[PDB]
């Protein structure tokens, strides 16, 4: 009855704070450096973890996620490889969904790739390319291996879409949004549900994130998680802390 | 009857075509497919489009018979329908003026389109310029930096070009570059898309303003040979001029179809764009269709001397009709391309472009299988102009 | 049906008086290959069979009829005139130029020639010719000076693609002349077997009127689709003018319209007075020049002066004698239009209707645009857009700082 | 009455010889050096000149006299030049005719070029690029100032045609070209007793005298422009050489 991302919202709302969600993709710079990276997230901070599966043509993504990606690949980075940092987050004590365009996921088998990120300790699927329209095998999937569903609304969402969108997202919906545009989406579903709304706006600092944990129940973060590890792991674990104190104000 | 259902989805269950999109392009996308199903019964959009299919672009072609390659083709009789007489110099004149007419009939103020070579970013320049409306042309760097003529074309005809430097910066990543401006200015904009692909309505959209060849064709070659032909051919990249011309002869249970797709250097040497014979099923630009793809499910490169079949995917419809055995997909070579190419150029004068040329080579085989006296037609979709620089460093002639 | 031959010259070839325009001024040598010739076409053009050989060549191979546009964009520009645009540059090979080499390729294969031969500046009749000969199965061979050549790599490819033969005139000059009197002679010494395709509407008798005979269709067409579209006759018909071919072979049929006015533009370069110009009947005097008696550029012992044009096509000294009889009998005005000019029309009509003119055809739709201001709001003029512009898009490119450095 | 040129013909025909008959271009290398050379021609025993009257567009001019004219055409020639080079050949004793393309004969005046080319001396006209055909004014003006007309044949004229030029010639006729060229010259002396003149590339005392067998004059252009080219000199040697050759006994 409950989504599997229930339980960590309710947490969030009683210690009167928004939950942190950290973006990274899986092996950048490479893949070991990735999983140090998804595990000391976990160790400074976010309440969730957004896995990437890089993909060769992410349409939705940024050029800072855009160029890792490319990076990842280039260093042969497989599918597989995004299952194996799930279960390290997960025995980190961590709490994963992965976010992935839909061919890998057809390409692995919809029912299979669901069954072994559940098995992996995943908790469920961000799905920017794939709308409800198209998510028949996802539905059954999704509601067979007991994982949550996240999609995306927009600004240009139509009502009658919107409410859709909601309808079929179970644990949170991503508002994306990438100044006022944020708030009156989250604004619109909180209008027809209660459902927890995560809001990714290309939070880069403290103050950022405080502004959308007023409004939105998850500040999502990723471009500059990814800038941060570039850097080096002690810039993202330093920026982590930063946003982990944002979203409690 | 051939039509998708109201999803986008070809064949049903297999559940080719569809919407793989993001929900932040469905209301631009649910407006263009509104607009689309109005105006396509609507008498005066119809009218339009007719009156400047015939004034404006030159329209019907020509249906010539090739007689000087029959001794090539087993003496079979090979007709060539002659969309390389078109304004502009191939079929893409007639997805443009359709796509650019709804365009303002929607009240859209800009027009943004993906190129490769240049043909199909010259082409939306083109029916930009006649009616009006602003052009901004997305074109990988790698092409940019060795066209610089076609994007002098473009701008001369008062449209923008956009060097994309993303990804692997090649056709596909113009069409996601393209996409990107098109989910961030979707009010004023419109996306005319350059074949048969993409997400609902497009290969649809796409299809219907090109069946005008295959309608034509059809009656032509009536006319000419007295009945209907042994066998329809076309070269097939994504897929707009295949299923122009085909389209009409579906129902014709006697007319083989044959499209003939690029496969480069071989199919067994992993440099082709053979997407049929080599490509899997997978979500690509919008639709469920055959893709080149690794075991992963990422896009890998695609490889031909043919810049206009240069790209890894294809239509949703063709994939529904190589499922259903309607139409058969076969593989045409570099060589064979090339000496098809030249044979042309000395038995017709005809200068095909490289693209053709693969229908051609495709049936000139076809011939040699079906005998003497078979009548083939031959969707000639371009002119070779564009190709000459390339042709004749093939051929030792520079 | 063969159409009657009331504008046509007297046996020897001359128009208004058998001392006046065209006639053969060639020598001796070249006579039994003219009067063989000249024979050939006087059969043909009244045999069934050679017309229905045109006319399906015309119709599947090349593209016939072309349509005619009304160009509603350029009518602002033009003084609200309406502009039609007869659009001979989607003829299969982009010019008018496809209708003359079929009809004497045709031609050839009735008289029995296995070979032709001809020249070319820039490249276009050259490629134009070799494609009739591809089709028709007759051995090319082309004639282009060493300086055209080597500066236009492309189209002397596109002619070997064909099938034919380039040769490269290393001797003399190296241009335009020393390839065509190596064409010239090559036509005498395989005389049994060698046909010479001329390119335009000038030369001896008969290629005055052989090849005004093969333009004539475009004429015959445009009358009729501008009666259809327009609801009338036009005010004016107009084309570019090099030797003449395009103008003579659209203005024929309007020929007895008296309410019809006739306009030919030539190219002015950097202008009449600057001296480099090919403006031929506005600063030429009559002369006897390239086998007829006409209008040529000519200094004052009767030499020759090289002329100057952006467009390769119009530069050119002389002018085919059928256009000085029209201009000497007041039935046709012939006008200057600059390189400017015609340049700022080749891009206007790239802008407001999306056709790339070839640069030859921008000098028509310049002076079609004065021609709209002079003759007012309404007016309607049909224009021959003789070829198109993808041959001119790197010097137009160049003009327009498209290029850079 | 008789042609001007009949008695040089007479006078060679009774000494069992043909007349030589030597082309130079006005104005090659210059315009002084191309009269010296025309001069020395008369002293080294040419019975005929034709002076040649350089044109942008010569049709029937081989390579070496095509060089030259260009040549002389850079200097700055005037068909001018040709008149007083016919003035200065009648005054050294010798006997010219103007071989000239017909555009600077037009440009000039038809019955003007024919008054003054006869006031200077001048015997008669070469018209290369005028038939027959168009040459009613020209006869008219040959006819008023007793002028020599000199129509060209060649091997592939027909008969129809062969004997209209020969009909309309006086002095001789210009049979331009094997064993074509004995077969062209006997179908002229079988409808006509007119005088002709053979050109073929003649370049030695031994090919002059050849034709001197069959043909009343021995007609030399590109040899006396490549022995000039080389100096006077050469020219004065290379005609004695060839009015040897064309006498017989
Ligand atoms: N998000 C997402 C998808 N990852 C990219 C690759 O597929 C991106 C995409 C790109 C293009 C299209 C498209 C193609 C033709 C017409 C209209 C369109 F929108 C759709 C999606
Ligand atoms: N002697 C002499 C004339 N001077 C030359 C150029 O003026 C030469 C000439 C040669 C050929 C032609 C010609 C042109 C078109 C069709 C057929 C032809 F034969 C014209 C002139």
């Amino acid at each position: 009855e409950a989504s599997r991302l229930g339980p960590v919202f309710d947490s969030c709302r009683a210690n009167n704070r928004a939950a942190l969600i950290g973006y990274l993709p899986t092996g950048y710079p490479d893949v070991p450096a990735s999983v140090a990276a998804m595990t000391a997230l976990v160790e400074s901070g976010c309440d969730i973890i957004e896995v990437g599966v890089p993909y060769s043509d992410p349409g939705m993504d940024g050029p800072t996620i855009a160029r890792a990606t490319e990076a990842a690949l280039r260093g042969g980075v497989r599918v597989r490889d995004t299952l194996a940092a799930v279960e390290a987050i997960s025995i980190a004590g961590g709490r994963a969904v992965v976010m992935t365009y839909w061919n890998p996921v057809l390409r692995y088998g919809v029912d299979a790739f669901a069954r072994d990120l559940a098995a992996a300790g995943g908790l469920g699927l961000i799905t920017p390319d794939l709308i409800p329209d198209e998510a028949q095998q996802w539905l059954a999937a999704s509601e067979e291996h007991r994982l949550d569903r996240i999609f995306l609304v927009a600004p240009s969402s139509t009502p009658e879409r919107l409410a859709a969108t909601v309808e079929a997202s179970r644990g949170f919906v991503y508002a994306a949004s990438t100044s006022q545009a944020a708030p009156e989406l989250v604004g619109r579903v909180k209008a027809v549900s209660d459902i927890p709304v995560g809001v990714g706006l290309g939070v880069r600092s403290r103050a950022q994130a405080a502004q959308i944990a007023q409004y939105a129940d998850g500040v999502i973060v990723g471009s500059a998680l990814v800038t941060a590890l570039t850097e080096g792991l002690p810039r993202l674990r330093a920026l982590t802390g930063e946003l982990a104190a944002g979203v409690r104000l | 009857s051939h039509d998708p259902d109201s999803g986008g989805h070809f064949g049903g269950p297999s559940g080719w075509g569809g919407r793989y999109v993001p929900e932040a392009l469905m209301a631009v996308i649910e407006e263009v497919t509104a607009a689309y199903q109005k105006e396509r019964v609507s008498q005066d959009f119809l009218d339009d489009l007719d009156r400047l299919q015939a004034n404006y672009a030159g329209r019907p072609s020509p249906l010539y018979e090739a007689t000087r390659l029959s001794q090539h083709a087993g003496s079979a009789r090979i007709f060539l329908k002659r969309e390389d007489l078109n304004h502009t110099g191939s079929h893409k004149i007639n997805n443009v003026l359709g796509q650019a007419l709804l365009a303002r009939r929607m009240g859209k103020t800009r027009v943004i389109a993906e190129t490769g070579a240049g043909q199909h970013g010259v082409a939306t320049a083109t029916a930009c310029a006649l009616l009006g409306l602003d052009c901004v042309i997305y074109m990988g760097g790698i092409d940019t930096a060795r066209q610089a003529l076609n994007v002098a074309r473009m701008r001369l005809l008062g449209a923008e070009v956009v060097a994309v430097q993303t990804g692997s910066k090649t056709l596909k990543d113009a069409i996601n570059e393209a996409f990107r401006d098109w989910v961030a200015n979707a009010d004023n904009t419109y996306y005319c898309f350059g074949t048969a692909a993409g997400p609902h309505p497009f290969p649809t959209m796409v299809r219907d303003f090109q069946r005008i060849i295959g309608m034509e064709a059809r009656v032509q070659i009536q006319g000419q040979a007295g009945r209907l032909p042994d066998a329809v051919v076309a070269c097939v990249g994504g897929g707009s001029n295949a299923i122009g011309i085909f389209h009409a002869f579906l129902d014709d249970p006697g007319v083989r179809l044959v499209g003939f797709e690029a496969a480069g250097d071989g199919v067994e040497t992993g440099r082709h764009a053979a997407t049929f014979t080599a490509g899997s099923p997978g979500a690509f630009h919008g639709s469920f269709s055959y893709l080149l793809q690794d075991e992963d499910g990422q896009t890998i490169e695609s490889h031909s001397i043919s810049a206009g079949l240069d790209y890894p995917g294809v239509g949703p419809e063709h994939a529904w009709l190589k499922e259903a055995g309607r139409v058969d997909y076969r593989p045409i070579t570099d060589s064979e391309a090339m000496d098809a190419f030249g044979l042309l150029c000395r038995m017709e004068g005809i200068i095909p472009a490289i693209e053709s040329a693969h229908a051609v080579a495709g049936a000139l085989k076809l011939g040699v299988e079906l005998g003497r006296g078979a009548v083939i037609v031959v969707n000639l979709s371009g002119r070779g102009d564009k190709d000459v620089e390339t042709a004749a460093k093939w051929f030792g002639l520079l």
